[PDB]
């Protein structure tokens, strides 16, 4: 088990408890749905790439107290 | 019901961007792009368009990457501390070009930090400088903030991995405009984003001399066709990825 951040655009941040081994899909789901958004809503980054719903902690080589990144679209 | 056409680059790759049908729609005439295309075809020019010395030299960061930025400490520490995990494996100071799309109110333009190992012009005969180009189709009035927020951020990356202070400034850092093709319509600005970067890769700065003449840097032909262009490039990756 490891804790993540999930951090907001808003200054707001949500912490996860989740195992090295899971993929993070189901914490995204639970993050959409907890501030009421979309997955195709919200772009999930980790040191700065994209985090796909496969990506495990362990291969992405996260660690305790490590922070995700959430972004809504952005257009010009 | 929205699906993904592909994910770039695929996988087994780490780090691929997904780019659904609903993505495609903004690369019609008259919208604006958004942050998936853009941070597709910039990616798509790293790893199939820029030279090798090029790929060794440069560093694109996220179109994300100036927002985290400007969502005991001084205020520049607390900016850097929200990307300070996004150059882990990244030595931006043994870089020659670092490269910052920006987007401010509904408006892309591009930061280039340039040589930021020297401290000062030199002459060997072309002239090369530290400093911060913006590169933009329109006019954008954060234009000082942003360069005030890059030189910041630098200051703070360097103590945070060197461990000496090191200041950058005006005089250490100028900020230079080059005078750019321009945008004829309201909708295009993210287009040409990814037109002054894809001519870079093709033909970089190499004198800074002032003014940087680039009004002839890429056709007119290439930017009217651009949004086609891409939406194909789409395409074809997508039918090559429906064979694996």
């Amino acid at each position: 088990h490891i804790n993540l951040k999930v951090a907001g655009q808003d200054g707001s941040v949500v912490q996860f408890k989740i195992k090295r081994h899971t993929p993070l899909s189901k914490l995204m789901k639970a993050y959409c749905e907890r501030q009421g958004l979309s997955m195709r809503q919200i772009r999930f980054r980790f040191d700065g790439q994209p985090i796909n719903e496969t990506d495990t902690p362990a291969q992405l080589e996260m660690e305790d107290e490590d922070t995700i990144d959430v972004f809504q679209q952005q257009t010009g | 019901l929205v699906q993904k056409l592909i994910v770039y680059p695929p996988p087994p790759t780490k780090g691929g961007l997904g780019v659904t049908n609903e993505d495609l729609e903004c690369l019609e005439e008259g919208e604006f792009l958004n942050d998936v295309i853009i941070d597709f075809y910039l990616k798509y020019l790293i790893l199939e368009k820029a030279s090798d010395e090029l790929v060794e030299r440069s560093h694109i960061f996220s179109s994300f990457f100036y927002k985290c930025l400007t969502r005991n400490l001084s205020m520049a520490q607390r900016r850097h501390k929200r990307v300070r995990t996004w150059t882990r494996h990244i030595n931006i100071f043994n870089k020659d070009y670092i490269f910052v799309p920006v987007n401010e109110s509904s408006h892309w333009y591009l930061a280039v930090i340039c040589f930021p190992w020297l401290e000062e012009a030199v002459y060997e005969k072309m002239c090369k400088r530290p400093c911060i180009l913006i590169l933009d189709s329109l006019k954008a009035a954060s234009v000082q903030n942003t360069v005030q927020n890059l030189r910041e951020y630098l200051e703070v990356e360097w103590e945070v991995k060197l461990k000496t202070h090191r200041q950058f400034s005006k005089t250490n850092m100028v900020d230079l405009c080059p005078k750019v093709p321009k945008q004829d319509n309201s909708s295009d600005c993210g287009v040409y984003l990814l037109q002054y970067v894809e001519s870079f890769f093709k033909d970089p700065i190499v004198n800074f001399e002032l003014p940087i003449h680039l009004e002839k840097w890429f056709p007119r032909h290439v930017i009217k066709t651009k949004r086609e262009d891409i939406r194909e490039l789409i395409l074809k990756l997508h039918l090559q990825q429906q064979k694996g």
